[PDB]
Order: C-alpha cells, then sequence, then structure tokens
C-alpha cells in the first residue's frame, strides 16, 4: 500500500497535477505527523531516479529552509529531522543543489534540526565519494560543507558536536581525494580529545582510531610509522634535495 | 460482560503503575469512567477499599496529565501550522568547552 | 510478611555480607553491648523499606549510609529483606503466587538507590506501593519507635495523631495521594489555562483571516475559470488545423482590441491575486479546521475529566470521615484498655480537639485515678512510654501491622514494666513481628528469638544467641 501510495503521489507530481498541492500536502504531513518523514524521503527519491522530475525536492528544502517553529512544537523538528537525515542517505545529488539553503537553520535554537543537518553534511559527503562525478562537477559546495563540519566541532550543546565528529569519521573511510582534509580532521580530533562531555570525547577517540587505520602513508616500508625512522627518511632530505620533492613534503606532513 | 470491565480495569491500572500513558494512548482510556461509578473501588461490603481506589486515582491523574499534555502538542502544532503564513552565531569558542 | 532472612552488604557498621536468619514469627530481640550495631539493624531495615528523611537513619546524605562513607573499600551499600508468605491473607496485591519475597535496595558513590524484587529491578513508586499496603510506611509510621522517641510519642501535633489512626483505617494513602492530585491538578489547570488565553488570541484571529482569504480566493477561482474560457477563445482566434475552426464557428467575429485589452485587464488582476492568495487554500482551511474542532472538543473532555475526578475524591471523603469516626472509637477504647491493663488504675482516650472536628487531629487525655490531667507535660518518662507503647498496641488490636519495630522502649520503664512488656508481647500481643533492641534484660528473656550484636575487627556481626 505505501509503495502505491507513492506511485500515485509521483504519477500526480509528475505528468499532470500543481506540485504546490503535493508539496503543501507533504509540508502538512511533516508539520503535525512525525511517522511521516521517511514517506516524504522515499517520495521524492522515487521522483528523482524515475521520473527525474527534481524540482519538488528543491521546492521542499527551500520551504523548510525559510520555516519558523513554536516554542512548544516537539515535534515538527523531529519529523523535519529524520526527513533531512533520510533524504541525505536516499538522494544526497539532488540534495546537495540547495544545501546551502538548508545550512541556514544552524542558527535555530532547537538542538535536533542542527544535528539533523549536521548529520545531512556528513552522509552528502560521505556518498559523493565514487569518483568520475564528484570533483569536477560539485567542487566548492562540497568543500564548503567539508568546512562547515570542521566549523560545527565547536556548538553549545554536545550533541552537534558528536554528530559532527561522527560525519566526519564516516568520512575518512572512503578516500579516493580530499587527503587533504584528514590533517585537519586530525587536528580538530586531537584538540577535541579534552572536552567537557565524555560523548565527544569518545567519538573523537573513534575518529583517531579510524584515522590512524586508514592513514594514506601506504605502499613504502610496510606502514609501521615509527617517529625514529620517518626522521630519518627526512634527514636523507640531504642527501636528495641538497623532481621528486612531493616525497619530502610526504615525509614532513607524515612526521607532523 | 463485567469480566471485560474488571480486566479492562486491571490492564489499565498495570498500565498506570509502570509509567507508560504517554500523550498517545491516553484518549483509547475510559478508567475515569469507571472511576466516576464507584462499583469497581466497592469490595466486599458497602465500605471502599482505598487501596485500590488509591491506585486508581494515580492512574487517573496519570491519564488527565497526558491528555493536558497532548492538547499541548496539539495547540503547538497548529500555532506552527498557522504561524507559518508570514513567508545569531551557536558556535562558542574553546575556552567554554575545556 | 514474616521476616525470614536479613541481608546486609556494606551498610553503616557492617563492611561484610552478614546474613541473619533463625527470626522467629512472634517476638525478635536484639541486644548487645553499646556501639555494637543493633540500632544500625533497624536502619538498615528502615532503609530497605524507604526513607525520604535521612534524620531517622542518622546520615545528612546517601553515601554517609556506606561503610566508613565508602571510602575504606566497601564503595556499595546494599540491603536485602527476605519475606516468608505462608500466610496469604496478610500477602500484598499479585504476589500471592511466591513464597518468598525479597526486596533489595542498593546505593553506590555519587549517584542514588535502586531497588530490586526478586532479583528483578523495579523503581521506588513499585516498592513503596508494595510497602504501603501492609501498611508498613517508613515515611508516616505507626509501627516504628526510633531509640530515644518513645518518650516524644505525646509531643506529637494532632496531625500527626490523627495519621496513625489514619494508618490503620487504610485511608493514608488516599490522603497523601488526594492532596498530590489537587497539586497536580491546580499545576496541569493554570497550563491549560494559559494554553486556553493562547487558543482564544492567536489561533481564531488567523482562522478568520484565513476565511476571508478563502472567500476571496473562490472569487480569484471565478476569475480563473474567465482566463481559461476566454484567453483560450483569444489565443486561438489569433491563432487563425481543423478544431481550431470548430472552435471559431460557435463564436464568429468576436472584436480583436476589445478582446486583447480585456486580456490585459484580466491578466493585471493576475498579477495581484497571484500574490495575494495561495492557491491551495481550500485543503489548507480544511486542515485547520479539523484542527481546531478536534481541539476543542480536546479541551471539552478535558473539562469534563477534571469535573468527573473532582467530584469523585468529594465523593470518596465522605466513606474516608466515616471509616475514620468507625476506627477511632474501636482504637480510644482499646487504648483506655490497654492502658488501664498496664498501669493501674489509670485511663486514657483519645479526643478530637477543642471545637473542632475528629478529622482535624485528635488529643491524648490521660486520667490517674479519678482526676483528669488537662495537660501531659506533667507526666513521667514512664508514664508517657507506656501511653506511647499502649497506643501502638491499640493500633495492633485494630489492624495488626506485620513488623513493630521498637528502639528502646524501655529505657525510662522500671523493672516491673519491663517485665510486663515482655510478657505482654510474648502472650497477649501475638501476630506481628516484633523487632525489640533492648539492654534490660527482662525484656530479651522473655524472647523467643535473640539476637546478640558485636563489634570486632572494624565491622559488626550479628551472633544468635
Ligand atoms: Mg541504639
Amino acid at each position: 500500500l505505501k509503495m502505491f501510495i507513492q506511485r500515485i503521489l509521483a504519477m500526480c507530481v509528475k505528468n499532470h497535477g500543481q506540485s504546490s498541492s503535493i508539496q503543501s500536502s507533504l509540508m502538512t504531513n511533516l508539520t503535525y505527523f512525525l511517522h511521516l518523514s521517511v514517506f516524504n524521503a522515499e517520495l521524492l527519491k522515487l521522483l528523482n531516479d524515475e521520473y527525474n522530475y527534481p524540482q519538488l525536492t528543491e521546492d521542499i528544502l527551500k520551504e523548510i529552509s525559510t520555516r519558523v517553529f513554536n516554542a512548544k512544537d516537539t515535534t515538527g523538528p523531529k519529523a523535519i529531522s529524520n526527513f533531512l537525515i533520510k533524504l541525505s542517505e536516499l538522494s544526497p545529488g539532488i540534495m546537495l543543489r540547495q544545501m546551502n539553503l538548508v545550512i541556514t537553520l544552524l542558527n535555530n535554537s532547537s538542538i535536533t534540526l542542527r544535528c539533523s543537518v549536521v548529520e545531512a553534511c556528513g552522509n552528502i559527503v560521505a556518498e559523493l565519494a565514487q569518483d568520475p562525478q564528484t570533483m569536477e562537477h560539485y567542487k566548492q559546495q562540497i568543500a564548503v560543507l567539508i568546512e562547515l563540519l570542521e566549523e560545527r566541532f565547536q556548538d553549545s550543546n554536545p550533541y552537534v558536536r558528536t554528530k559532527a565528529i561522527q560525519g566526519c569519521s564516516k568520512i575518512c573511510d572512503l578516500s579516493s581525494k580530499f587527503n587533504k582534509s584528514k590533517a585537519k580532521f586530525t587536528s580538530l580530533a586531537v584538540r577535541s580529545l579534552q572536552d567537557r562531555s565524555s560523548l565527544v570525547r569518545r567519538n573523537s577517540v573513534k575518529l583517531l582510531s579510524k584515522l590512524l587505520l586508514k592513514h594514506p602513508f601506504k605502499a613504502i616500508h610496510g606502514s609501521q610509522l615509527r617517529l625514529s625512522e620517518w626522521e630519518e627518511y627526512l634527514k636523507g632530505s640531504e642527501s636528495q634535495l641538497n623532481k621528486l620533492k612531493l616525497m619530502i613534503v610526504y615525509y614532513k606532513d607524515a612526521i607532523s | 460482560n463485567r469480566s471485560t470491565m474488571m480486566a479492562n480495569f486491571e490492564e489499565w491500572i498495570k498500565m498506570a503503575t509502570d509509567n507508560k500513558i504517554n500523550s498517545r494512548n491516553s484518549w483509547n482510556f475510559a478508567l475515569i469512567d469507571y472511576f466516576y461509578d464507584l462499583d469497581v473501588l466497592k469490595d466486599g461490603e458497602n465500605n471502599i477499599n482505598f487501596q485500590k481506589a488509591s491506585a486508581t486515582l494515580d492512574g487517573c491523574i496519570k491519564i488527565y496529565s497526558s491528555r493536558v499534555d497532548s492538547v499541548t502538542t496539539e495547540t503547538g502544532k497548529l500555532l506552527s501550522g498557522l504561524a507559518q503564513r508570514k513567508t545569531e552565531t551557536t558556535l562558542v569558542e574553546f575556552e567554554t568547552i575545556k | 510478611m514474616k521476616v525470614e532472612e536479613l541481608i546486609i552488604d556494606g551498610f553503616k557498621s557492617y563492611a561484610t555480607r552478614t546474613v541473619i536468619t533463625d527470626w522467629d514469627p512472634q517476638f525478635n530481640a536484639i541486644t548487645g553491648l553499646n556501639g555494637s550495631g543493633k540500632s544500625n539493624i533497624l536502619d538498615a531495615i528502615c532503609f530497605v523499606l524507604g526513607i525520604a528523611s535521612m534524620s531517622t537513619v542518622r546520615a545528612s546524605s546517601l553515601q554517609d549510609l556506606i561503610y566508613k562513607r565508602g571510602q575504606a573499600g566497601v564503595t556499595k551499600a546494599s540491603v536485602t529483606i527476605v519475606f516468608d508468605n505462608t500466610d496469604k491473607s496478610n500477602s500484598p496485591i499479585g504476589f500471592t503466587n511466591s513464597p518468598q519475597i525479597s526486596v533489595t535496595r542498593q546505593v553506590v558513590l555519587g549517584g542514588t538507590s535502586k531497588y530490586l524484587i526478586n532479583g528483578h529491578r523495579a523503581p521506588q513508586q513499585s516498592v513503596l506501593q508494595l510497602f504501603q499496603s501492609v501498611q508498613l510506611n517508613i515515611n508516616n509510621p505507626n509501627f516504628l519507635i526510633m531509640q530515644g522517641k518513645i518518650t516524644k510519642v505525646l509531643n506529637m501535633k494532632p496531625s500527626e495523631i490523627l495519621s496513625l489512626i489514619e494508618e490503620a483505617a487504610g485511608t493514608k494513602m488516599f490522603e497523601d495521594r488526594r492532596e498530590k492530585a489537587e497539586r497536580t491538578m491546580s499545576k496541569k489547570e493554570t497550563k491549560l489555562q494559559e494554553n486556553r488565553t493562547l487558543l482564544t488570541e492567536e489561533i481564531e484571529p488567523k482562522l478568520e483571516k484565513l476565511r476571508n482569504e478563502k472567500r476571496m480566493f473562490l472569487e480569484f477561482q471565478s476569475t480563473q475559470t474567465d482566463l481559461e474560457k476566454t484567453e483560450r477563445i483569444v489565443v486561438s482566434y489569433e491563432y487563425y488545423f481543423d478544431l481550431v475552426r470548430n472552435i471559431v464557428k460557435q463564436n464568429e467575429g468576436i472584436d480583436l482590441d476589445t478582446y486583447r485589452e480585456r486580456s490585459k485587464q484580466l491578466n493585471e488582476k493576475f498579477q495581484e491575486l497571484r500574490k495575494k492568495v495561495n492557491p491551495n487554500i481550500m485543503n489548507m482551511i480544511e486542515n485547520v479546521e479539523k484542527k481546531e474542532a478536534a481541539l476543542k472538543t480536546m479541551i471539552k473532555t478535558i473539562e469534563k475529566d477534571k469535573m468527573k475526578i473532582q467530584e469523585t475524591i468529594s465523593k470518596l471523603n465522605e466513606y474516608k470521615r466515616e471509616t475514620l469516626v468507625k476506627t477511632w472509637e474501636k482504637v480510644t477504647l482499646d487504648f483506655g484498655n490497654i492502658f488501664a491493663d498496664l498501669l493501674p488504675n489509670s485511663f486514657a482516650k483519645l479526643v478530637p480537639c477543642e471545637g473542632k472536628d475528629v478529622t482535624q487531629g485528635l488529643e491524648v487525655k490521660v486520667k490517674l485515678g479519678n482526676i483528669w490531667k488537662e495537660s501531659l507535660i506533667e507526666l513521667s518518662g514512664g508514664q508517657r512510654s507506656l501511653i506511647a507503647l499502649s497506643l501502638i498496641m491499640a493500633l495492633l488490636q485494630f489492624r495488626p501491622a506485620p513488623m513493630y519495630i521498637l528502639d528502646q522502649v524501655d529505657a525510662a520503664l522500671d523493672l516491673s514494666h519491663t517485665q510486663n512488656i515482655g510478657h505482654l508481647i510474648k502472650t497477649r500481643f501475638k501476630g506481628s513481628q516484633f523487632i525489640v533492641v533492648s539492654l534490660k534484660e527482662g525484656m530479651f528473656a522473655n524472647a523467643n528469638r535473640v539476637f546478640r550484636t558485636r563489634f570486632q575487627d572494624g565491622t559488626s556481626v550479628v551472633s544468635i544467641m
């Protein structure tokens, strides 16, 4: 019944029918009831992959981005939270087009929407890792999100910091690019290794273990990472330098 | 049947005492309409058994508080959906966190 | 609920797992030298039954109950008690099919306590409701006379002497729940009143603005039909391949310039009403109308709910008052007879206060001979001990609690009344398990079980003497 309702609504939006009416009814589903968020994300995914009409997803992200929440509305934040999490999990390429409007919610006082959009940036960078459409189609929209995840290590409530560290730790698994950012993630993790909450500290230990198991210094010597041997490797630059000076820079960043 | 009456009484009371009358399991309960007529509280003689009267009053107050919590959340949702007609930094420095 | 085993782990003077067995169901008596740990056994029983005010357990905190404040290796303090249930008449509700009931309270450092029944965890309201059913309430007791508080039962305010009779009748568990119910109903009432004024100020104004733009939307939809008729006719007449001929031969000879300016004057109203009203306002007004109707139905049901709860507690107060009077007459009669049997040529009665009602408080009045004592401050410590003991045994004669804990009720009685109290607990007042701490031999020499307590090597031991 769920896929039948999804296909009826998708046929209504795509070929013939008001996208505004279905859009406002989806927003009322996100407003009043907290269980229909996964249904909304799956309907927009069915629009994004089969009927290739992605304007409704951008319109939903627009109208979510400009929304004011009542002080006693403990439901709408959670519905938009699970909706943005599931839409980052399901359709990240269509969600990347309006993320500069989506991340406006990072100054809303609700903790749940901040953790939602931080996990959305983490999942939206972590899925755009398969190579031949990522590093040239969207290059600065992914870099501003990497920098945004770096800045969210300093939020007031520690759950947003925990979601930032978890998004950074799921970024560091798949590495076909952005190997410059791993050193900054290491620096942010060893800075945040002594915070106030135990949760952000524990997740920073997990992030350091994740980036230590997959350090990019492979295919030379067996990757055992001693400061003595790599310092003698850098001391060999007198025998090397004074075309392969990138190996000297390699040894310096590994020493750091 | 009165067997269903006492059975619904006992399952509502045991749902009340382990604290699971939330904002959603409230409106499908009728413990108030078993509290009003005192036929379940009167045990043995005409005297009121105050043990189950106290347990029933605690469950009734749980149902009432969860119902006013439910109307609070419903007015919040309606106020949000009607206040959407109208169509600066949370980051702190690292001294506050260390 | 006769106690059969008491297991104390890491409590005040008890550093090891001490298990006290061989409890006789009639009369147990704890003895020992000073500083041995008898009142700490009674403090362990009070702690496993649940305390709020820690001055009756003699601590300023909860980590002050662990051995050497938990800074001597025993970082936990757990108390286990085992009750026998061969007599199902004094059994609590739901636990009839278990011949043994174990209750344990644990406290570790830093945090607070946690309870477990029969191995399985439970919150504090479950064990408090378990022990408030066989009237073993520690927070307002009618069975616990702690050390040095036997000559001070008659110093009590009339609300407490009323509360003892109230606990004997069975309505104290209704009284505290009724006061909590009135407080919770007042707090939810001011929350609901804030919600009602928010509904009156913030919802129905926006609802009538929504109705205004609804009727303007019906006007805009009339102009919508005007566009999709007239502009379609217009673009058909400037398009002139046979369907356009068929829709030309119904309106042959329409003037071009007037139709063009009519299209322009329709589109200017269209670009006004496009930014005036949203085109999906009908489903929106249906949604908020259903929400407002369900909201008002909920508020009416909440108000009728409060009316039903208030009328039910007002109806239960009358049966509470009648059973309070019926308890008070029998209890004051047995009070007078037990005090006449303990101290000869004497009498004592429980009387409502001067001018007020029985349900406002009670006062003890004492007759020694044929003269009535106007104030009971002129009585000795032994006579006040006998009046307090006779009141507790009158409450036993009404409805016997299973466990009567007495911490040195014989410290002001002489050598005749101590032996008479021991004999009257052994012979007359059968039907309860008495845990008495004494140092006078005339009380624990009329005992059925005697536990010595001793201090050795830094800890305390309990030996079945
Ligand atoms: Mg003592």
